[PDB]
């Protein structure tokens, strides 16, 4: 009753039976206490499930993004630094874009 | 805490589009007040026809309102009816009101020629939301034919199908009395093709032949009519209720109620009683007002995980209620509902 880990234990056997995982399942799953995450969107199954994304990682390690250029990612883009450099939440952000 | 109105919509129209499911439908008085044929609704619900009887009639009914108000709420039509049918049935009860009786005969009979006279308003043109109903229910010829239950007295849902020739079949079979059949339910060996509708409050062209103490259907007569919500006869409530258990327990059931303000009691009870019996039942309950005014669609949706209810403002879904994501879903209101269901029948 802790949480998801990734890495299984004891792996099953002949006749196990296979479930569907359920909503609440997937809250569990994709749902994480720490407060570094900020959600950016919703899953494509059930769309009542926020999108944790770390900021941490996001911004030190490095970040990139890739795609044709009828998928729209420039919306992306700008929904994603929207997000990032929001007022209540974030008053001291710091971004330079190279349009 | 939030839920979306398209993703519950596209579940709803993937629902409907499966004809191995067998459907049905609720269709109470909170769709015939959706249509405006004059300035005046329609048919008005039932606090219009309290309202009505208030203004139309006076001291013995003030009377009989108070006894009733003792230890009752704000009461309805089918409250005071079956307060006087009690009081017939008890001889010497003319003595409750000191009026010495057989006044109350007489007014019960005003009261319902009154409303017979009053609910017999006549469809408007082609365009009324039933007739979209009416198509949809013929469009796809489904291997499980759609059942209807309606509460209403009226005949809207007659003269709506009948403009439109469609399959039907309300349990009476007969061409000039119309006798009531009971074992040609209980059978239930007819093609698929024939429709079925049932009316579980009871129509207003029922008259009760007495004498051998037989019913039958047909052309409505002045002032003799079976307006009964549930009567105490020595009938076709129980039997129609059983069939509509009988429905409930089908494998992958759906059920839709609309315009159901969810205040009566056996209908509730019987709802809750199909949905533990067979989980795989599904009941979609859909309201135009906002959620906090049904306390009993609250319990039962509390209680009961497979009932979806949804209202304007909010929405509770498997035991967990929420808000809708930015009044919304305006599929509650009938012409809504109808206008969906006609352009999913293309």
């Amino acid at each position: 009753k802790k949480e998801f880990e990734r890495g299984v234990s004891q792996y099953p056997t002949i006749g196990d039976k296979v479930h569907i995982v359920t909503e609440p399942d997937l809250k569990k799953i994709y749902g994480t206490q720490n407060k570094k995450y900020i959600s950016l969107g919703n899953i494509a199954s059930v769309d009542s499930i926020p999108a944790l994304v770390n900021i941490d990682t996001l911004v030190t390690r490095h970040s990139a993004v890739l795609g044709s250029t009828g998928s729209g990612k420039s919306t992306t883009v700008t929904s994603i630094l929207q997000r990032i450099s929001d007022m209540s939440q974030f008053p001291s952000a710091r971004i330079i874009v190279f349009d | 805490s939030y839920y979306d109105t398209t993703q519950q919509l596209s579940l709803l129209k993937h629902v409907l589009s499966e004809d191995k499911r067998p459907i049905a439908f609720i269709i109470a008085a909170g769709c015939p007040v959706s249509i405006r044929h004059n300035d005046a609704p329609l048919i008005p619900d039932v606090a219009g026809l309290t309202r009505k009887i208030s203004d139309s009639f006076d001291s013995l009914l003030m009377k009989i309102i108070q006894n009733l108000k003792t230890t009752i709420p704000n009461p309805t039509i089918e409250d005071i009816l079956s307060y006087i049918r009690l009081l017939q049935q008890i001889p010497m009860s003319g003595k409750i009101h000191d009026v010495e009786n057989s006044v109350i005969n007489a007014l019960e009979e005003s009261i319902c020629e009154l409303i017979e006279e009053e609910v017999n308003v006549d469809l408007p043109g082609n365009a009324t939301p039933y007739h979209k109903i009416a198509a949809w229910i013929n469009s796809i010829n489904r291997e499980h034919q759609v059942e209807i239950f309606t509460t209403n007295y009226d005949l809207l849902m007659e003269q709506a199908l009948e403009e439109l020739n469609v399959p039907y079949f309300d349990g009476f079979v007969g061409s000039k009395r119309a006798f009531f059949d009971i074992r040609t339910i209980e059978e239930n060996k007819l093609p698929s093709r024939w429709s079925k509708l049932w009316k579980l409050h009871g129509s207003i062209n029922w008259q009760l032949d007495k004498q051998t103490q037989t019913i039958w259907r047909g052309t409505p007569s002045k002032g003799c009519s079976l307006i009964h919500p549930s009567h105490l006869k020595y009938m076709p409530y129980l039997v129609m209720m059983d069939q509509l258990k009988l429905f409930l327990n089908q494998p992958s059931a759906i059920l839709i109620t609309c315009g159901y303000s969810y205040k009566d009691q056996h209908i509730n009870e019987v709802l809750s009683q199909g949905l533990q019996t067979n989980p795989n039942a599904l009941i979609y309950g859909l309201q135009y007002d906002v959620l906090e005014n049904y306390q009993e669609a609250k319990d039962m949706a509390l209680k009961r995980s497979n009932l979806i209810l949804l209202a304007k403002d909010r929405a509770i879904i498997g035991k967990k209620e929420g808000e809708w994501k930015p009044l919304f879903f305006k599929l509650g209101d009938f012409q809504h509902l109808a206008s969906f269901l006609e352009e999913i029948s293309q």
